């Protein structure tokens, strides 16, 4: 769709568990782990994915393709192997917290660690 | 026919000349005493299996013959089983003479599909006031129980045997995986003192499949898959509603990284094997609802060295849909059953799943057992009558509700007299709903202590006195 | 009424020192859960690479 | 030698006030500000605004926050650091600190909240 | 039986057999060297290739120098007229006086004697020190350990108890010195001359020495420790007389072998020591033992590696102690010297058959009153030391007491102090501590006990104080 002038969106739930498949087969062919025992070219597989993801220019087409991946983490835990690679390649980040979840504020948006930086200039002058 | 070549520990290798079985069959030493069951992992090349034992290895000479089953593990199955005990290879162990039946099931088998799931949710109701009405079963869905010895867990089994056989008519499994002999012989004779299993004819309501501590590692991983095997007979061939026990899973998880490690693998994260994730996939799918029946599952869980983030206890935790504590400062209370209402959650207490008659009825319970938590500290540090007269209700109201929520189980009529109560959804709810507008609070409090419905509360005020 | 306003005083920053306590106790709990699973897990490298290399 | 002796000076007091800090938040977190001396209501008072002068409003960050991007010369971020360091502006709060340039829009920021 | 190298990686050397294989743990002698270069078999490999060790260092060795066979393990040589003299691993003497000549050979591979030829009495061996003899005593025959860091003093107390001990002692005694440095085994040799216990002159010395240091290839600094307890195994057996042994270090017995182990083709089991660390320790420390033909009294230095006793080098040493030491940085960074750990140190004969109940209840004494201190400092951090009762005000000051008395000027340390050498006897020890318990010295301050003798001197310095006011 992103090549015929069309626009579409993609929501992969969730990026998590592809990385603890793809270090089983990693072990099982005898390959040198790293931080958690995960292989050392975890970072090539979530860039050469969400880099896709892109708008063309007019002379192009001019459709787009969007993806919202998802990620979890144990415990708040944002400081972790995993959520780091892919916040170094996301362009903006939505903070859930189970600690505003419990006290009855739903949808649980952290707003102050919730950032979007290149989609802030494209949004409507009424809003 | 083939031949056994190397023998390593618990790891035996097999070389076939012609007839090369695949993976996951089963396979069947010919020369010895008792039988000794080899399950094929891999293929070594140059037509030569990787097996991995079900029992003692010693007295094998290199060179010996081995036979082949050409299909997986298959086991005695059907209605003629409950009542009765075997291991993983079903062979009964209990000396009452050979299970007979008519047909035998595999224990290796796929998922059902994806056009043959139930596509809506659905509550089990089990008759017990406090789990059926704040911490309430899907089914089909996984449970977790925590609570471990001392807290009153093997009556909270035998019970909820007792009234799906009641109220559903659906008989159940259990799974012991790697339990200790001397704890598993007192739940033989638990459940015959108590009716669930009977030594004199047809009326028994469970299987009990007991793979013990002593044995192999091998052994210990299938006892899981042998225990829903059985359970799949009653949803596939008859359309019940089937319960089913493991006790526990961390056992299985363990017992699974001890077979990965003896077949030479790098382990994972802190110990554990890399197919971590799919071997908690490839059982617990099987374990679902159908078009036919259901099967519901009632887990116990160990959490190692109390982190929640250990990788055994944290992938488990993605597959359960609700879970029950069993409390034991509430057993030093005199509540029976022990199941704190504060820390059970379920996924499926939700407006659009059981409504808005449930919702608002427990949603409230649980805020008012709440200021009782607050209030009981400025009572018991301070004082007492410096609190407001509205607050004087909420600790008189909430020592009604924690009592109400005790009930007399149909297991125990011989020892503590009473008579056992097996209460319906709809008088849960019609019972709370007037307890927290104060149509029911001039009477004393040993009215509610051990009651059935709310109709039996206030025939128990007169006898007072 | 001043052993009242005294012996108050020190209900209240004695409760507030046992809420800040008990905050810090639970961030350490969990490094200190992320630290003791990575040493289980850096320790195991160290024999598997030692073994394969052999 | 090569920064001077003026530099070199301020560039090490700040350094300085912020380790005293540093080593007082074991204590601050647990017994609360009311247990320290007086003198050492002062380290903290200090170093609670060389901290917020430290921040500083970028130029390509004009279309996060909608500030301007302000730049100060390095003869004025001496000057700065003395007359806090000094205790000449011990009649201000930490916020009126908070995302300027040089020292004199500071004191252009407490009249706002008076 | 002639052989050739045909491998050579590391201080790991490969020995290819053709008619004679020897067995494993001989002495193979390099030919072609100006040095003597011996080899120590260790593994079989087949098709006659042997695995040896190297006891010097494999410089300049090429592939195909003949080597000889000896037909025995390393026999060093033994008897009376070894005493006086430094000697290497091989039994050459480096002290540069001549060749040691005696009439007994004997090699350093030998048995561990039976069960049945146990000793099993028990005695007490008093020394002087106060911390020592008060509360974990050690034993005449009994095997003794120093534990602790680096840095907190296991040579100079290993070096306290050939002063008061040795000279006083009717036999002999012996020095094995394995892995350390090589200055420190020349102010041995020159603080044995000035004393006469070594003699240069005659034959009436008493001290016999043999040192393999820091310097040595890693094969030869595992092999020293063996050849220390061989000397001193001749004088139990085959003489009758008692024997003493100091041993420092003895961690470097178990590193050394954890340096050859990965080149002889082992597995590692946990934090980085070799599969047979636990049984190669126990061979050695089961010949250092006493049986019904003699006595071996044996003190040792253990370090710890960076102040953890759950290392697996020193805690399995455990198991082959009788009364152990433990010092401790934590103690040694107040000024309390030496620093010894009462909290930590134990002992076999702590017993009240043994020593008497007037002894034992005052060991006990003393531990009860410090570890009640311990629970003490956790509640000064909040509330403070005025805002306590005076009942615990004064099991705080009778702690501190008790704390600064155990700490003892020693002899060997007059160069670091300063101040003189005193030797406290066990009678006095006891009754010193009876009375800073009872209360009768309640008037004076703490710094009238620190660095004192009896208690005697604890007066005698409290006045002097005094008068400077
Ligand atoms: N009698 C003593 N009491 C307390 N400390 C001492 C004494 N003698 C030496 N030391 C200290 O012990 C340190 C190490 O001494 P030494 O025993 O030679 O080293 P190590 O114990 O590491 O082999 C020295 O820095 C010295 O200050
Ligand atoms: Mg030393």
């Amino acid at each position: 769709f992103r090549d015929n002038g069309k626009h579409a969106l993609i929501i992969y739930d969730d990026l998590s568990k592809q990385a603890v498949a793809y270090r089983q087969m990693s072990l099982l062919l005898r390959r040198p782990p790293g931080r958690e025992a995960y292989p050392g070219d975890v970072f090539y597989l979530h860039s050469r994915l969400l880099e896709r993801a892109a708008k063309m220019n007019d002379a192009f087409g001019g459709g787009s393709l969007t993806a919202l991946p998802v990620i979890e983490t144990q415990a708040g835990d944002v400081s972790a192997y995993i959520p780091t690679n892919v916040i170094s390649i996301t362009d903006g980040q939505i903070f859930l917290e189970t600690e505003l979840f419990y006290k009855g504020i739903r949808p649980a948006i952290n707003v102050g660690l919730s950032v979007s930086r290149v989609g802030s200039a494209a949004q409507t002058r009424a809003m | 026919t083939g031949r056994i070549v190397a023998v390593i520990g618990a790891v035996v290798d097999v070389q076939f000349d012609e007839g090369l079985p695949p993976i996951l069959n089963a396979l069947e030493v010919q020369g010895r005493e008792t039988r000794l069951v080899l399950e094929v992992a891999q293929h070594l090349g140059e037509s030569t299996v990787r097996t991995i034992a079900m029992d003692g290895t010693e007295g094998l000479v290199r060179g010996q013959k081995v036979l082949d089953s050409g299909a997986p593990i298959k086991i005695p199955v059907g209605p003629e089983t409950l009542g009765r005990i075997m291991n993983v290879i079903g062979e009964p162990i209990d000396e009452r003479g050979p299970i007979k039946t008519k047909q035998f099931a595999a224990i290796h088998a796929e998922a059902p599909e994806f056009m043959e799931m139930s596509v809506e949710q659905e509550i089990l109701v089990t008759g017990i006031k406090v789990v059926d009405l704040l911490a309430p079963y899907a089914k089909g869905g996984k449970i977790g129980l925590f609570g471990g010895a001392g807290v009153g867990k093997t009556v909270l089994i035998m019970e909820l045997i007792n009234n799906v056989a009641k109220a559903h008519g659906g008989y159940s499994v259990f799974a012991g995986v790697g339990e200790r002999t001397r704890e598993g012989n007192d739940l033989y004779h638990e459940m015959i003192e108590s009716g669930v299993i009977n030594l004199k004819d047809a009326t028994s309501k469970v299987a009990l499949v007991y793979g013990q501590m002593n044995e192999p590692p091998g052994a210990r991983a299938r006892v899981a898959l042998t225990g829903l095997t059985v359970a799949e007979y009653f949803r596939d061939q008859e359309g019940q509603d089937v319960l089913l026990f493991i006790d526990n899973i961390f056992r299985f998880t363990q017992a699974g990284s001890e077979v990965s490690a003896l077949l030479g693998r790098i382990p994972s994260a802190v110990g554990y094997q890399p197919t971590l994730a799919t071997d908690m996939g490839t059982m617990q799918e099987r374990i679902t609802t159908t078009k036919k029946g259901s099967i519901t599952s009632v887990q116990a869980i160990y959490v190692p060295a109390d982190d929640l983030t250990d990788p055994a206890p944290a992938t488990t935790f993605a597959h359960l849909d609700a879970t029950t504590v069993l409390s034991r400062a509430i057993a030093e209370l005199g509540i029976y059953p022990a199941v704190d209402p504060l820390d059970s959650t379920s996924r499926i207490m939700d407006p659009n799943i059981v409504g808005s008659e449930h919702y608002d009825v427990a949603r409230g319970v649980q805020k008012i057992l709440q200021d009782y938590k607050s209030l009981q500290d400025i009572i018991a540090i301070l004082g007492m009558d410096e609190l407001s007269e509205e607050d004087k209700l909420t600790v008189s109201r909430a020592r009604k509700i924690q009592r109400f929520l005790s009930q007399p189980f149909q297991v125990a009529e011989v020892f503590t007299g009473h008579l056992g109560k097996l209460v319906p959804l709809k008088e849960t709810i019609k019972g709370f709903q007037q307890i927290l507008a104060g149509e029911y609070d001039h009477l004393p409090e040993q009215a509610f202590y051990m009651v059935g419905p709310i109709e039996e509360a206030v025939a128990k005020a007169d006898k007072l006195a | 009424e001043s052993t009242t306003s005294e012996q108050s005083a020190r209900m209240t920053a004695m409760d507030n020192a046992s809420k800040n306590a008990s905050e810090m106790i639970d961030k350490l709990t969990l490094t200190f859960n992320r630290t003791r699973q990575a040493v289980i897990t850096k320790e195991l490298i160290e024999i598997i690479s030692g073994a394969a290399a052999l």
